């Protein structure tokens, strides 16, 4: 086009972009900010950093490119490289992982009057506070804090566009729900500088987590090696498999807390719960296999150098299994010939007598087995209904 | 050449690279739009991201650019840097990277009517939305959303590149069968090519291209699926264990372990998206409670095997159901001293019958245990053979729609 | 109309960026410098790198861009893009990456006087040699070495800033914009001149402005995830000598099992620490001794297995054995009657046979009972030694040992 | 220094265009030289199917413009210009992974009084190569550099083959150039044929740019020592344990367990090799194909140990001892296999009687559980000697199809020349 | 200043970086290449690359830069930029995954006599063949080939400014020793250019890896698994964990011989001696299986199927048993009358049976125990050897 060429010609002739777009110094560059978020990239819960896919619409009025419709063929709109005018050096100041200011230096909309509307995109990844506490039921609140730069309210000041974000062609994380999310202006007085207010606006996302991914993947195999952890004590002990079922759910355990420990970050600020319940499942199917290898020891008691003490009678043997309803338990020459027929009795009956003290040493192991495996049931029943 | 030297200094004498080349002021330059797929490099299904090698197809007219062959000793067309040129600033907006630009800026092609060529190089990667639900048996719909990230409709009109002969336009990705390498992992279906709007927005188009691809499977079949097929088996296996063996745990724990050592490492592989549990992983998950259940069943039978009389009454409806109903249907039915040795006979005879009665009714525990054990082996073949069957059939049911529907 | 157009088109012109402004041959430049830490982002153990948030204040005169406020309507402040002034190629040397530079260039504040005020943000990742000894209960001492990249001590003279007359001496932590790590607490943060005297006054690495980080790691993640699931899964081996030492007892089953579990703690700790060789980390140490005492209690193991299995057939038990090891430590008529006495001969050899294998179980017992005691008093010992070393590990009270100063505001 | 002369003369006097295609009409072709040395095969990334090359990418075209007579100068026989400011050809891989289409280093030209230029560009290319992992680890595969000229078309440049001279006769150099002096060989890839090509395209007209390219081939064979002793060698010792796992007695009770750790071995195997190729459909590896082989052997020998433990345990109280099962499993299959082979008195009579009745029956129920042991161990022995062949037979001819795979020892069938630096045509 | 502001004017006037620095184009610039190291920040051994942070020192005169003192204020040395002046193109040959040249222009200090210093920054990602022998005890030599890249010896002439780079201000590795470093100049014929020499300077660096990383995480748990190998020989049948027991150890062996593998590249170069140590373990070990699943089956021979072969009996019982010198080894009543006697023959069968089993045991027992001694000595000898 002849007229804006001509145009652009005329506007950028004894234009300096190293000047404030004011008709005196003592006014200040009205800048209307607002965040358009595209797409929410990652939140890398690790190193609690968000990358965001946004575009950062900024609009002020440049009065020194003004121009008359009339004078050149009624051109109202120009797209202009914004790397030819002045531009507000607009900083995410919680910037962790990539560049603090716009580097995508888009062609700008200037109207006739001096409008410009400046939308360059931007890859915001921004420190994210996250709070692994509820993981992987959690909701995050981490933002993107905007300002500008080196001028103070007194020289530009950023107001938002609207009290909250654009989310309006946001596509949908597909791992997050945007619950919430707002846009803040705030006026710090800084102690370099107490005399003038520094202006900057916080857009704040509020992020719930969709914990199906996470629900499948970790925490239902937690669950069910849990569960197999007091399905030891249905074990029978003349199996010699105890230590095989809890050892491999311990081992198993171990390898989900392998797995868990680099799923979250290594902050102590709060302890993920999702780490304390590993913590006390491992402690639970630690004290399993203690008291398994206690009954293992009981069961295997041998009455020749045991006695089973009056109390360990009484309990085990006396009250608690009439307390199970549910369980099926219950509550010449001759001479040396004749001589030898007498020892084959006499240690026969020995072998029986001890053979019922083993057998009584073997109950008791039964009994205490079967009421730890009432106990653990009881935990699961009291655990799923709870969390109902 | 001399000539060419004259040419381009009369044309870029006061040409403005940054000015739309609009002759009277409210005209718009139309911006054929078209795609040329060399390579479908990678899709990343982990972060969502497909790249692509692709040829960007743009022609547009600027008026300016014209001049008369004749008069430059018969010059038809030039080959100008892209940069000295004014060019709609078309951009692939779902970008996953920052990247909205082309990577190689050719030169673009000048004709003396005007009308300007340009087929710039790019390794895209484009944000695809992944569709877990049938991984690794999926096909997924891989967009590239094209437009004018400065000029609207207003100013630019997008429309579709036309084929070699520009004759009819060509609605789709373009593939040179002389230079494309096929992924080797993906299949593509469809690949149509469609101009969209927004009703909500007059000032909106954009050019988009579809990849309707499809995931050729052998990988995950042979390394998850086949292993995982073997484990089940093993699961079965150990309902036909015999409990004295003392071995039925050791083999259901490690078909357990094992399964779940897969799902591990199958969980690096999938997205992570929570939109749905992918088939492979519900089949996963399902051989994983199966092999649990077999691992609970497998406690039962050795808790079985294991009573006696001295332990536990056997009851009535266990008698019933284990010994007679069930047993049919699975076809598993089954001188002071010679007074003193005198009494020592005795005793040595009646202690023989009562071991002799002990041990009848321990086997029937121990056939109780049996009886169970092979309804549980029928039981848990019939579950894991259906089951098996359903998921993948269901999973075998999945192919992209014939129309890709734009 | 904004004059601080004319101003600054009065100074720029005829202005020159690549000349140090200097006013005579002697004059050396003043370069203040001071730090402010608004993040420290993460120290990457397994590389080696501290990353910070830092805002680095920059202070120097350029006399060539001074004015007469009266002149300009009284103005006394024109912000300039750094990219067109001279500055001092002020860079962090001891940076991992090739990242010398600020990451933004920021306006510089000038004002009439010739002063120049430059506060650029800046993603550092900088080199922190870690020292592993007390992983997890460590604390790092990460630096930031600042210098003039281009300019030596005979036209640079690097310092740090000062308000009120007094020397900022520790890197800046302004609570309007600061967040706390939440693995890592700053416990000193001194800023200090050094000089390098293998150098001279010239070489542009004499000096430098060097801001510490002395940091201190949380160990409760750490303790919660790794350390008491390790303890108590190697706490498991002693509970190997209460099992049957019989077919059916599983006691080398459970001891190789924790054994194997350890191992995968091993390689989980390979994950958190660098793979540096100047020291094992202090859950190295305790895992390896774990191990250690694992493989002997395997052994242990598999000697009472041995001992309590045998038999008269194979092992003669001797009498000195069991007087150490049980007394310190712990014609059809005569056809018939033939048959019955050979009945009764063999009935009782092979009670006799049995009551010695019972007595050599009786042996194994014993000898689980007191190697138990030997095992529990030595992991007891290990575990609470290195642990308790890992908890007496403090950070120095001081920044600098030598120096009294705390270095703080 | 009259190279400042001859350069001001050359590029400011006669206002050199650096935008203008070196020719004196624009009917012209400008005839662009192209070769490609290797210097370093840096990797082959299979997982992600790609090739990263040292090479140093030599171009020569004449620019008519940078003549000069050299002896109007100071003798100036060679004259070293920037890139920047000479009009260079834009050459560019088109094959690649990243967006590295050009060279890293953009050198000096060198040109001569003729106005021949040549540049001699250092790069670091990562191009795709398409992986056939057939025969991993005892692949090789054939990857190229596919280089285009996309700035102009085939009427206005022509890419070409640079030539070189022997004894008069100049013959295309129509290989990669590997300079002894500046060679580093790959401890992994060996370098068996390196042919390069100028392809002309027929379908496509010179009107466009890509009916024209220069690819440069490079088939390299793995060498598979690595991978033969850390990866194959493990895996198959660790099945025989398999076979091995026969020979235990059924009353040992470790059977299941020795067969299903050798199973679970042979997984991490796959998944460990899993991990090392990438995610294709065109083939199973032969290392996977053995891997699923023998996991799927080592399966059925569980399956049977399972069998023949099932029968070692029966007893006549549960299952009768068939005369059929007896004939095969005892008598017939073993030797087959080559197996080793007064109120008082009365009262008192009664309950001796009645002990000897109880003792005997007790010894029949013994010989028929010791029957069933043989009936195991029988079972046990046949499938020894039914799956160790098998194992080993397809242990050996999948490892020897392996070592059976060569490259063809003449890239482009149906070409006879052999692309070697030592014969040219 | 005003004088050196007028000074640089001056100096790059008619300043042309295009020509060498050379009064007569016949001349050649010499250039004094200084590698100096200031860090080493990553071995890179599976894929091969040395990634190190270097300053590349550069020297040499350029006649068109001088200027005299006493007209400019007594300035004596200024800094330009590395872009407004000729430079040498200094090019790493060996460059594998970074830039080529120097990226990082920085100042350069310029005297009144034309005297150019510049040292600009560069992180060399240089390739780095790695000898896996002796892995993780191995020492690395792999270098910097640095050579100009357009100019031959009569253009451009480079010179080391020592016999060895600087490493004065050498960052510690904690992962690598730095035994020896020295820089060689090259004059190379190359196949573009067989009529002229082009220079190169190569330096290299001898660094010794620091060998507790890996001894910790690798080799004392590989120790320690194949230690347990000798236990399951020492370990009885009748115990039925001999499998458990070494299968374990064979696991973990294979385990820790993956993970090795993950360490090293995949070039078939050489053996690293850790893996083929571990690989001869491996088939030790498993050796030992088969020999412990022999063991277990011989204890387990029924007699009633197996009868002991002489070649047998007299070796395992009569023969080494004597040589373990350390070892503590070795009407109606007619029916009755007829069913003790029945009951006495068929216990004397048992006891027979019996024997022939525990002979069977005694073979298993003496066959363990030699290789249990075996293993021993194996032991013994090795770690004698490895002191
Ligand atoms: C390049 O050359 C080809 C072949 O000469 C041209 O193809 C012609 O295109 C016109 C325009 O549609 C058709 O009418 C002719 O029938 C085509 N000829 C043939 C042989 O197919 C092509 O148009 C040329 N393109 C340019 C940009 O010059």
């Amino acid at each position: 086009s002849e007229h804006e060429t001509r145009l652009v010609a005329n506007l950028l002739e004894n234009y300096n972009k190293v000047i404030r777009p004011v008709e005196h110094h003592t006014h200040f560059v009205d800048i209307t900010v607002g965040l358009q978020l595209i797409q929410l990239i990652s939140v890398d819960e690790v190193n609690q950093i968000v990358e965001t896919n946004v575009r950062l619409r900024q609009q002020w009025i440049d009065v020194r490119l003004r121009w008359n419709p009339a004078d050149y063929g009624g051109i109202k709109k120009i797209r202009l490289p914004s790397d030819d005018v002045w531009l507000p050096d607009l900083v995410l100041y919680n910037n962790a992982d990539g560049d603090f200011a716009i580097v995508h230096m888009t062609k700008l909309l200037l109207d006739y009057t001096g409008k410009i509307m400046w939308t360059p995109p931007a890859i915001f990844k921004s420190y994210c506070e996250i709070i692994v506490t509820h993981f992987p039921f959690d909701q995050q609140n981490c933002t993107m804090k905007l300002g500008i730069w080196t001028y103070d309210g007194t020289k530009v000041s950023i107001s938002p566009e609207s009290d909250r974000p654009d989310l309006s062609t946001f596509m949908e994380s597909g791992e997050w729900v945007m619950k919430d999310y707002r846009g803040w202006k705030h006026w710090v007085y800084y102690t370099c500088c107490p005399d003038t207010p520094y202006l900057d606006i916080t857009y704040h996302f509020i992020m719930q987590r969709i914990p199906l991914y996470f629900v499948v993947n970790v925490i239902i195999p937690c669950l069910l090696f849990s569960f197999l952890t007091g399905l030891v004590f249905y074990l029978p002990t003349d199996s010699g498999e105890k230590m095989t079922l809890s050892i491999s759910v311990l081992l198993s355990l171990t390898v989900f807390l392998l797995v868990i420990v680099e799923l979250i970050p290594s902050t102590s600020s709060a302890v993920p719960l999702i780490g304390k319940y590993m913590l006390f499942t491992m402690i639970f199917v630690i004290s399993s296999i203690i008291i398994t290898v206690v009954v293992i020891n009981t069961h295997h008691r041998s009455p020749s150098t045991h006695t089973m003490p009056q109390w360990v009678r009484k309990i085990f043997i006396d009250t608690i299994p009439n307390v199970m309803f549910f369980s099926t338990m219950k509550r010449p020459d001759v001479k040396s010939a004749i001589e030898g027929v007498k020892y084959i009795a006499e240690h026969m009956k020995s072998d029986e007598e001890s053979s019922n003290a083993a057998e009584e040493w073997k109950y008791v192991a039964m009994v205490i087995d079967h009421i730890l495996l009432c106990v653990f049931m009881l935990i699961c029943i009291i655990g799923t209904v709870s969390v109902f | 050449s001399v000539m060419e030297d004259t040419l381009l200094s009369v044309l870029f004498e006061t040409y403005n690279p940054k000015v739309r080349p609009a002759q009277t002021v409210g005209d718009k330059v139309t911006v054929r739009v078209g795609l040329t797929l060399t390579n479908l490099l990678i899709l990343n299904e982990k972060i969502e991201e497909m790249t692509t090698n692709v040829f960007l197809n743009l022609a547009w007219t600027d008026y300016r650019l014209q001049w008369d062959p004749a008069a430059y000793e018969g010059i038809k067309d030039l080959r100008i840097p892209s940069s000295d040129v004014w060019q709609p600033d078309i951009v692939l907006m779902n970008n996953n990277d920052g990247s909205f630009e082309i990577t190689l800026h050719v030169n673009v092609l000048v004709q003396h009517t005007g009308a300007v060529s340009w087929q710039p190089s790019a390794i895209y990667r484009s944000s695809c939305t992944i569709k877990v639900m049938y991984f690794p048996f999926d096909w997924q719909n891989c967009t590239m959303v094209f437009k004018s990230y400065t000029y609207d409709t207003s100013e630019v009109t997008l429309q579709h590149a036309l084929d070699a002969k520009g004759e009819r336009e060509v609605k789709e990705i373009v593939i040179n069968k002389d230079a494309f390498t096929e992924n080797g992992q993906w299949s593509i279906e469809h690949k149509p090519s469609r101009k969209n709007w927004r009703s909500d927005d007059p000032s909106y188009e954009d050019v988009t291209f579809y990849l309707i691809i499809q995931r050729k499977p052998l990988f995950y079949i042979v390394y998850t699926i086949i292993p995982c097929i073997l484990i089940s088996i093993l699961a079965i296996l150990v309902f036909y264990l015999p409990p004295d063996a003392g071995e039925k745990m050791s083999l259901s724990i490690s078909a357990l372990l094992a399964v779940t050592v897969f799902l591990l490492l199958l969980a690096d592989k999938v997205p992570e998206t929570s939109l749905s549990v992918p088939i492979i992983i519900r089949y996963l998950m399902f051989i994983m409670i199966l092999v649990a259940f077999s691992v609970i069943l497998s406690v039962v039978v050795l808790n079985l095997h294991h009573r006696s009389p001295n332990t536990h009454t056997m009851p009535n409806w266990i008698r019933q159901i284990f010994i007679e109903t069930l047993p049919p249907f699975l076809w598993i039915q089954r001188p002071q001293d010679l007074k003193e040795a005198v009494e020592a006979i005795k005793y040595i005879a009646e202690q023989l019958e009562s071991a002799s009665e002990f041990d009848d009714l321990k086997k029937d525990w121990q056939y109780v245990a049996m009886v169970a054990d092979r309804l549980f082996l029928y039981v848990f073949f019939v579950i894991c053979s259906i089951g098996t069957f359903s998921i993948f059939l269901d999973a075998s049911h999945n192919v992209p729609p014939d129309n890709p529907f734009a | 109309e904004n004059e601080e157009g004319r101003l600054i088109e009065k100074l720029l012109g005829d202005y020159d960026k690549r000349i140090i402004p200097a006013k005579t041959l002697d004059h050396i430049i003043d370069v203040t410098l001071k730090l402010t830490l608004t993040n420290l982002i993460s120290l990457n153990e397994k590389e080696e790198a501290l990353t910070t948030n830092v805002w680095i204040e920059i202070q120097w005169n350029d006399y060539r861009l001074s004015w007469n406020t009266s002149e300009y309507e009284g103005i006394d402040l024109v912000r300039i893009p750094s990219e067109l002034l001279w500055l001092p190629d002020v860079v962090l040397e001891n940076n991992v990456d090739g990242q010398f530079e600020v990451a933004y260039y920021a306006n510089v504040l000038v004002y009439n006087d010739g002063s120049m005020y430059w506060l650029p943000p800046a993603i550092y990742r900088s080199t922190c040699p870690i020292a592993v000894t007390y992983f997890p209960f460590d604390w790092q001492n990460c630096s930031l070495v600042f210098r003039s990249q281009t300019y030596n001590a005979h036209e640079v003279n690097l310092q740090l800033s000062a308000e009120e007359g007094e020397a900022v001496e520790w890197i800046h932590i302004d609570p309007e914009d600061f967040t706390e790590n939440g693995e890592w607490t700053i416990r000193h943060r001194p800023a200090k001149k050094n000089y390098n005297w293998q150098l001279t006054k010239d070489d542009t690495d004499f000096q430098e402005i060097i801001f510490f980080l002395i940091i201190q790691r949380k160990p409760l993640f750490y303790i919660i995830n790794i350390i008491a699931p390790c303890v108590l899964i190697s706490s498991l081996v002693v509970l190997v000598y209460f099992l049957p030492a019989q077919a059916g007892g599983q006691k080398c089953t459970l001891s190789i099992s924790v054994l194997l579990a350890q191992t995968i703690f091993l390689f989980l700790i390979a994950q958190k620490v660098p793979e540096t060789s100047l020291n094992v980390p202090l859950i190295g140490k305790y895992l390896i001794f774990v191990m250690f005492v694992s493989m002997l209690i395997v052994m242990n193991c598999v000697i009472v297995l041995n001992v309590s299995l045998r038999t008269p057939n194979t092992h003669s038990l001797s009498e000195k054995i069991k007087h150490l090891f049980l007394g310190f430590l712990p014609p059809e008529i005569k056809s018939c009657v033939e048959a019955c006495n050979f009945i009764a001969k063999s009935t009782k050899e092979q009670n006799d046979s049995g009551s010695e294998n019972e007595n050599w179980v009786l042996i194994g017992k014993v000898i689980d009972k007191a190697c138990f005691w030997i095992a529990l008093l030595l992991f007891s010992i290990g575990t609470l030694a290195i642990f308790l070393t890992g908890h007496f590990n403090q950070v120095p009270e001081f920044p600098f040992p030598g120096d009294p100063r705390k270095y703080v505001p | 220094n009259e190279e400042e002369r001859l350069i001001n003369d050359l590029l400011i006097v006669n206002k050199y265009n650096k935008h203008v295609r070196p020719v004196k009409h624009n009917n012209e072709v400008v005839n662009i030289a192209l070769s490609l040395t290797l210097s370093n095969l840096i990797s082959l990334k299979e997982t992600d199917e790609t090739l990263t090359s040292n090479v140093w990418m030599d171009h020569a075209w004449y620019d008519h413009r940078l003549t000069w007579n050299a002896s109007e100068y100071s003798d100036i026989s060679i004259l070293r210009l920037p890139p920047e400011l000479v009009w260079i050809p834009d050459i560019v891989l088109q094959n690649n992974n990243d967006g590295q289409y050009h060279v890293a280093y953009f050198c000096n030209v060198l040109v001569r009084p003729n106005g021949y230029v040549t540049w001699l560009p250092p790069a670091i290319f990562r191009s795709s190569c398409p992986i056939n992992v057939l025969y991993f680890p005892f692949d090789w595969q054939n990857c190229s550099l596919k280089f285009t000229a996309l700035n102009y078309d085939a009427n206005e440049i022509t890419m070409d083959l640079m030539t070189d001279t022997i004894d008069g006769k100049d013959y295309p150099i129509e290989w990669i150039i590997i300079d002894p002096e500046a060679f580093t060989e790959n401890g992994e890839w060996e370098i068996i044929h390196k042919p390069a090509k100028k392809n002309i395209y027929p379908d496509k007209f010179p009107n466009g740019t890509n009916y024209q390219d220069v690819t440069f081939y490079l088939i390299i064979r793995r060498k598979p020592l690595f991978y033969v002793i850390n990866f194959i060698t493990p895996c198959v010792l660790i099945s025989f344990l398999a076979s091995l796992a026969f020979y235990l007695p059924a009353e040992s009770g470790e059977k299941m367990s020795t067969a299903i750790s050798v199973l679970l071995a042979q997984a991490v195997f796959l998944l460990l090799t899993s991990q090392r190729l990438p995610e294709t459909a065109l083939a199973v590896p032969l290392i996977g194909k053995y891997l699923m082989f023998i996991m799927s052997l080592v399966t059925g020998v569980i399956v049977n140990c399972g069998i023949v433990l099932n029968f070692h345990f029966r007893t006549p109280s549960t299952h009768v001892l068939s005369t059929r099962v007896k004939q095969i499993f005892l008598e017939k299959l073993p030797r087959i296999l080559h197996m080793s082979r007064h109120d008082e008195i009365k009262s008192g009579i009664d309950s001796t009687n009645y002990i000897v009745k109880q003792i005997k029956e007790k010894n029949a129920y013994d010989e028929e559980v010791g029957n069933w042991n043989l009936v195991g161990q029988t079972i046990d022995r046949l499938s020894m000697f039914i799956i160790t062949p098998v194992m080993v037979l397809g242990t050996i001819f999948i490892f020897v199809m392996g070592n059976f795979n060569h490259p063809p020892a003449k890239p482009f069938e149906g070409d006879p020349f052999d692309y070697s630096s030592d014969h040219p045509r």
